[PDB]
């Protein structure tokens, strides 16, 4: 839950 | 989606020294591409096949999640603890293949309101309790093996059991009723 | 006299007052006149007057030793990684010299003392990590010199504070992660000129993005992610002149993207992904030299500008979920080092740009559920950095490159619902990492090569719906992580083998609507985790082997096949009433059979 701060990963 | 993370959740919960569950990558938008998950053409779970996986720890609640799930195929591994009540959240279920674990606890009643299930096989666990009434409404059941488990109690003779032979009710602590030798008090 | 310290007396003091399991503070001998070379003190000045204290990672236990404000010259203290427990105490501010505090990873609890504004020293407050609950203080506005404030991973319940914006001298803003009361961004955040880091995830933000955060000149990090803010994306955010990262995802935004972001030099990183944001993405933005756009799971529509394959700086681009046509740029990877292409559900078309592996750094190509038509580029052969290939459910057409087969580190080749033609090719063998095959519902011809056999690690193999033909290479069988086979849909001839005893992990065996010949093998029963068998719709002869009644099989068709004799009597039940059909030898207690 606590991820620095940066893009969203989601991929197909 | 909800589905690939209740399955994560499960995958948390779940020892696994053969790393089976190595392809159940979160970020992934569905389980579908998972390994030992299979999904319908609507991209939702309709199986999960984890059988001889050497998978140890416990069911989670989350499983309850995957609604259009079919087939659970989670035997011949050392998995431990209770049968989750929220399974009976599965209503799409059609096998409960829970067989040749280390499972505790009671059969969840809620295991009744699985309308489309055919096969219910939890024989070879350490299961206790009664075998829930429910069970018998369960007019699509086929195959049950309750066998070589630790349950005590009356066994149904109405419904789906009407059908069921000794074999599937065989080695339990104190099982009374007309299947069994021993009449019930 | 009067420069004379009781340093090291009041640092035993601390010793006493924390519990320290592990022994880290042995160093620190009572006998030694001088605290100075004890483990984590520093005396940086003339005297022998402590000027820092660092015990990170120390497993040190106990509340927090309020004895070394005594420390007249202490200016930095850590105690990050330890076990401090009990609220924070309010005689802290007796610490007057404190520059920097770490209490991070802590197990503080209670309300944030407000006598902290009180410290006029602090530059660096880091109380991350701990259980902080309440409002936070209306002392914190007053804060004199502080640059850094974190109170990210604590449980503070309170709205987000307007007057936090009132401290001039804060660069770093970091909020994220707490439980606060549904708030607002307060447009006095706008007034935080010195501020390089807005770091507010998972803060429970709602309403619209302040037009007052453009004024953040000096901003380097925008993160208001994993909230519930609703409205446009504030066009006063091309003002933001030094942004690098612009975080917005996983919002209620709408609206279009903004074209001044392009006006955002220094801009290298956005995801404003799983928004409701519409309209076309802007030109400009996409002229910038970006290293991440992620806009995926929006309603953007309209072609990707051409302007993205300038920047020689692109690693990662996701737009999938979008509504999103026309081509994608034809120089696309040939001036940057591509790592990630997700295109996947958009409405695009025409022919997949030559050279996305130019710089050899691709790993995963997504473009599934789009209309890309023509041949797989043949650069694609020599891109051995690829991981991921999903392809499928587009409009390709012609024989798949030769090498493209054999790439080393693809773990899954998708080219599902293509006109992909021609074979497989014996170069196939080299797929070393290669898990899982689907090329299902193609125009795939030829036999399988006996290569497939060398990917040991292969653990599908799905290629339904295809022109392929011949018997199954024997090398199949070797195949022993292999846990779906479905070639139904073929031409495949021949006979089975006892080698299917091989196939231990083989959980769906689905050879169905092929021209399959012979017994089933006996050896079909010595398959522990098959579950599920199709072998209807082919030429199988002969009695049905009594192994299948080992099997627990939650799926059975023999249906439509040349079988004969008597049904084994655990197969004579009604749930097998038509798995046995249109096999005329067949004569089992079945109301449909003979
Ligand atoms: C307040 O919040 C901001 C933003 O959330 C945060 O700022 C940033 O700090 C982090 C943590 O230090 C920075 O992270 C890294 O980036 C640097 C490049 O400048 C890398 O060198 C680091 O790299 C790697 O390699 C190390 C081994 O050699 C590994 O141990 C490490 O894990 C890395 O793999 C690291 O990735 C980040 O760059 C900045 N970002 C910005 C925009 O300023 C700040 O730390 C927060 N402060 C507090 C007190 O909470
Ligand atoms: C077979 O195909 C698999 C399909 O993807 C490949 O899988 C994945 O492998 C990569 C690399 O091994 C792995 O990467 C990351 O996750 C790690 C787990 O926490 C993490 O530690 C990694 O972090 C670091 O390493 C990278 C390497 O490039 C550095 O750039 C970073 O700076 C950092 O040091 C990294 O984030 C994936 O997690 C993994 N995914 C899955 C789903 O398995 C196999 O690598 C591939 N193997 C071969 C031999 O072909
Ligand atoms: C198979 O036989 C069993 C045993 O008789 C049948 O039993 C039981 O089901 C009824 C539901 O109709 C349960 O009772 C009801 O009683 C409650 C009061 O507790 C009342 O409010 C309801 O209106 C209803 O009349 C009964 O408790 C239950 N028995 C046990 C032991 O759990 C079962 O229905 C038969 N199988 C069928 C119909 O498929
Ligand atoms: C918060 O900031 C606003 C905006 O102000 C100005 O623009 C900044 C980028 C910077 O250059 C500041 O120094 C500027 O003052 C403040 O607003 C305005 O207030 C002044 C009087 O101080 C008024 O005459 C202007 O017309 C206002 N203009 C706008 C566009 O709002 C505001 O006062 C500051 N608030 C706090 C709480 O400090
Ligand atoms: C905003 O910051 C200033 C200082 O940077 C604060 O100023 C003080 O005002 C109070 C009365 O309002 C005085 O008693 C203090 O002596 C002042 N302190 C300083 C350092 O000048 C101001 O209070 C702050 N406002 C908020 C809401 O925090
Ligand atoms: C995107 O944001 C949504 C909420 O806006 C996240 O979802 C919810 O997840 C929480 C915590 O897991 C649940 O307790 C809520 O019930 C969910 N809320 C709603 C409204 O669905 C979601 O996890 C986020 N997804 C990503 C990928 O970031
Ligand atoms: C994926 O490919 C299959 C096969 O080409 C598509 O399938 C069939 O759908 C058509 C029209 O709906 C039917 O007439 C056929 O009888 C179906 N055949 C088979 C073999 O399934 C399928 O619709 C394609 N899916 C997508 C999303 O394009
Ligand atoms: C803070 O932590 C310390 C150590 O974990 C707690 O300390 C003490 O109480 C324990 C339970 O009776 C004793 O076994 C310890 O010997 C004793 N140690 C001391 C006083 O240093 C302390 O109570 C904790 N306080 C809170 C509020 O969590
Ligand atoms: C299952 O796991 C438990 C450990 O909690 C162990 O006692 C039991 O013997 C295990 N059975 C195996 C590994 O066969
Ligand atoms: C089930 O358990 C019994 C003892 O309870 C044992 O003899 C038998 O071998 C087990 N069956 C399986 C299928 O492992
Ligand atoms: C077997 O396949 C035939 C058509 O291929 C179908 O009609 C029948 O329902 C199938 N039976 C089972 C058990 O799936
Ligand atoms: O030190 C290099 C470092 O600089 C900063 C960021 O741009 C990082 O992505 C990069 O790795
Ligand atoms: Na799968
Ligand atoms: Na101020
Ligand atoms: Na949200």
């Amino acid at each position: 839950r606590l991820v620095p701060s940066g893009p969203n990963p989601l991929h197909n | 989606n909800l589905e690939g993370d209740a399955l994560h959740t499960l995958r948390v919960t779940l020892v696994d020294p053969n790393n089976v569950l190595q392809s159940w990558d979160p970020t992934l938008v569905n389980p579908c591409t998972w390994f030992h998950v299979t999904c319908n053409n609507e991209n939702s779970v309709i199986r999960v096949d984890l059988g001889n996986a050497e998978l140890s720890g416990h069911l989670v609640p989350e499983l309850g999640v995957l609604k259009n799930l079919q087939y659970l195929e989670l035997y011949s591994n050392n998995i431990t603890g209770p049968i989750p009540s929220n399974l009976g959240n599965l209503t799409n279920l059609v096998s409960l293949d829970l067989y040749l674990n280390s499972f505790s606890g009671p059969i969840p009643e809620s295991l009744g309101k699985l309308s489309k299930l055919r096969f219910l096989r939890l024989n070879n666990n350490s299961l206790t309790g009664s075998i829930p009434m429910s069970l018998t409404n369960i007019t699509t059941l086929q195959v049950l093996d309750l066998s070589n488990n630790r349950l005590s109690g009356s066994v149904p003779d109405n419904g789906s059991f009407s059908l069921f032979t000794p074999i599937s009710f065989a080695n339990n602590l104190d099982l009374c009723g007309p299947v069994t030798s021993h009449p019930c008090p | 006299s009067s420069m004379d310290n009781q340093d090291g007396f009041i640092l035993q003091q601390v010793k006493l007052s924390l519990d320290d399991p592990d022994s880290y503070l042995s160093s620190w001998n009572s006998n030694d006149a001088s605290p100075c070379r004890w483990s984590g003190v520093s005396c940086a000045g003339d005297f022998s007057s402590v000027t820092s204290v660092d015990l990170s990672s120390a497993n040190l236990a106990g509340p927090f030793p309020s004895v070394i404000c005594r420390l007249s010259n202490l200016a930095h203290l850590s105690l990050y990684n330890n076990s401090i427990n009990s609220t924070l105490p309010l005689n802290i501010a007796a610490c007057k010299s404190l520059q920097t505090l770490d209490l991070s990873q802590n197990l503080l609890t209670g309300e944030l003392p407000q006598t902290l504004a009180d410290i006029p020293t602090l530059v660096h407050l880091d109380l991350t990590g701990n259980n902080f609950s309440g409002d936070i203080p209306a002392s914190f506005g007053k804060f004199e010199n502080l640059e850094v404030l974190s109170l990210v991973y604590n449980l503070l319940d309170g709205t987000i504070p307007p007057f936090l914006g009132n401290i001039s001298t804060l660069k770093m803003l970091n909020l994220s992660y707490n439980p606060f009361s549904p708030s607002r961004i307060p447009p006095e955040f706008g007034n935080l000129t010195n501020l390089e880091v807005m770091w507010l995830t998972e803060c429970h933000l709602v309403g619209q993005i302040p037009d007052s955060l453009g004024q953040l000149s000096k901003l380097v990090d925008l993160d208001l992610a994993l909230n519930d803010l609703v409205g446009h994306i504030p066009p006063s955010l091309g003002g933001l002149t030094n942004v690098v990262q612009i975080e917005l995802y996983n919002n209620s935004l709408t609206g279009e993207i903004p074209p001044e972001l392009g006006n955002l030099k220094s801009l290298r990183l956005l995801d404003a992904s799983m928004n409701q944001l519409t309209g076309k993405i802007p030109d400009e933005l996409c002229r910038v030299p970006l290293e991440s756009l992620n806009l995926y799971e929006n309603n953007l529509e309209g072609e990707l500008p051409a302007s993205i394959a300038l920047s020689p700086n692109l690693y990662e681009i996701r737009i999938f979920g979008n509504r999103l046509t026309g081509g994608l740029p034809k120089d696309l990877g040939l001036n940057s080092p591509l790592r990630w292409l997700d295109v996947s559900e958009n409405e695009f078309s025409g022919d997949l740009p030559a050279d996305l592996c130019a710089k050899g750094e691709l790993e995963e190509l997504l473009i599934i559920h789009n209309s890309f038509s023509g041949v797989i580029p043949e650069s694609l052969a020599d891109c051995r950095s690829l991981t991921r290939i999903r392809l499928a459910y587009n409009r390709f057409s012609g024989s798949v490159p030769t090498g493209f087969w054999g790439l080393p580190h693809v773990n899954l080749l998708e080219l599902v619902n293509n006109s992909f033609s021609g074979e497989i090719s014996k170069s196939i063998g080299g797929a070393s990492n290669l898990s899982l095959l689907i090329l299902s519902n193609n125009e795939f011809t030829g036999s399988l090569p006996e290569e497939i056999g060398s990917l040991d690690n292969l653990n599908q193999l799905s290629a339904s719906g295809n022109k392929f033909s011949g018997s199954l290479p024997d090398s199949l069988m070797s195949l022993g992580e292999l846990g779906t086979l479905d070639l139904h849909g073929n031409q495949f001839s021949g006979e089975l083998t006892s080698g299917i005893k091989s196939w231990k992990k083989l959980n769906e065996l689905n050879l169905a609507d092929n021209e399959f010949t012979g017994k089933i093998p006996d050896e079909i029963g010595s398959l522990s985790v098959l579950n599920y068998l199709d072998l209807s719709g082919n030429m199988f002869s002969g009695k049905i082997p009594v192994s299948l009644q080992s099997l627990k099989l939650n799926q059975l068709n023999l249906s439509y096949n040349r079988l004969s004799g008597d049904l084994p009597p655990s197969l004579a039940k009604d749930m097998y009433k038509n798995s046995f059909i249109g096999n005329p030898g067949l004569c089992g207690d079945i109301k449909g059979l003979c």
